[PDB]
């Protein structure tokens, strides 16, 4: 539907304007939404070129449907994060703003999905090729030639290799892999998730030790507010973080304090994350994850068990590994405001509220009184 | 500083 395309340039350019605002003051630096949109626009031109004539075999195309539904969404959701969080987006500090930055990092992370489905505006989606073979397999062996499936499909393929325990580590998963945030899986991003927490053979291990449990770990985090974040540990060298690097999608991205007292940042090209980071530990530099005097022992990962609580995996969700995401089953969108509270949850959880377990509010008990439906929660 | 380094020494 080029009606399709003409819309979401509407909304797109919408957000382009609030972006350009000189009180907001964006660096050009990656991700930076002010190239990420048009880029956009100008590959799904290019798609819609290819099309011509034959644009019966795009409407059928049900990953790039999917996209347009998802890019849609997203910039309505950009654009009343504008409205309500109004002078908060101008306060570099302000987690409206930070909410923007996460955006940027799903914009990003869905352009590289876009023209790794249809580069040069070709679909070749249906071949793929993914990186790791162990991977790959798994993919051809439960989905065939699928570019996409929905995450319910996605997790119950995966468990039968890789056992999820809980529906809380399930949706900590989910938040980790579903980088365009839209309950899909696609064979793109299924194949960062498997590169990021190589091997295969103890992959949710991987994962869980890498990403869930380690608190250098950050989630949705750019190189600026790295740079950014490890500035009271300046004085403590040895500091380091890491998060997917966004630049070079599929790779880890390490920032650390050097005993000059300044922030490097890396990316481990080849080597895996925990030879990474164990002989980083090794060898002087990466000593404080996040500053905390304690480096855990990643050993082990080479080749005894311990577990994850559910506590946990609540921190690694509640932390920001989640977006806009309802608290209470950190698995439907937060669409609707408890008055007179302010609470904000998903209409399922309220809905199964109300009905079973009583009129009160499910955070503090306080009498719910109306109900606004809600786009964004710019506080999230 | 505003660049990705290589992984030190
Ligand atoms: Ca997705
Ligand atoms: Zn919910
Ligand atoms: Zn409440």
């Amino acid at each position: 539907d080029k009606k399709m395309v003409e819309k979401c340039w509407k909304l797109m350019d919408k957000v382009v304007r609030l972006c350009q605002n000189p009180k907001l003051a964006l660096k050009n630096s990656p991700p930076y939404i002010l190239d990420l949109l048009p880029d956009t626009y100008q590959h799904l031109r290019t798609i819609l070129s290819r099309y011509e004539g034959k644009m019966e075999t795009l409407g059928e195309n049900e990953y790039f449907r999917v996209f347009m539904e998802n890019l849609m969404k997203k910039t309505k959701q950009t654009i009343s994060l504008f409205k309500e969080g109004k002078e908060r987006m101008y306060e570099e500090n302000s987690q409206p703003r930070r909410n923007l930055t996460k955006l940027s990092l799903i914009f990003s992370h869905m352009l590289a999905e876009l023209k790794g489905i249809f580069p040069s505006g070709l679909f070749q989606g249906d071949t793929f090729r993914i990186t790791k073979a162990d991977a790959a397999e798994f993919w051809r062996k439960a989905f065939g030639e699928k570019t996409i499936v929905p995450w319910k499909s996605f997790r119950q393929a995966l468990h039968e290799v890789h056992p999820i325990s809980s529906g809380l580590e399930a949706m900590a998963l989910k938040s980790t892999i579903d980088l365009t945030c839209n309950d899909y899986i696609s064979v793109f991003e299924f194949d960062i998730f498997t590169r990021l927490f190589q091997p295969w053979s103890s992959l949710l291990r991987n994962w869980n030790s890498l990403a869930v449990t380690h608190p250098g770990y950050m989630a949705f985090l750019t190189y600026d507010e790295v740079k950014a974040r490890l500035q009271k540990f300046i004085h403590k060298p040895g500091s380091y973080i890491f998060r997917l690097s966004c630049t070079r999608l599929g790779q880890w991205a390490i920032g650390y304090v050097t005993a000059d007292g300044n922030i490097l940042q890396t990316i481990p090209h080849n080597k895996p994350l925990f030879q990474a980071l164990i002989d980083g530990f090794r060898e002087g530099f990466y000593l404080f994850p996040d500053g905390r005097n304690q480096n855990p022992d990643l050993t082990g990962l080479c080749e005894d068990h311990i577990k994850v609580t559910q506590e946990q995996y609540e921190l690694y969700c509640e932390m920001g590994s989640t977006f806009q995401l309802c608290k209470i089953c950190a698995e439907n969108d937060k669409d609707v405001k408890i008055e007179p509270c302010g609470h904000l949850m998903c209409t399922s959880c309220l809905t199964s509220w109300q009905e079973s377990e009583g009129q009160g509010c499910p955070f503090c008990r306080c009498e719910i009184k109306g109900t606004e439906p809600i786009v964004v929660d710019p506080f999230d | 500083s505003d660049g990705y380094t290589p992984e030190p020494a």
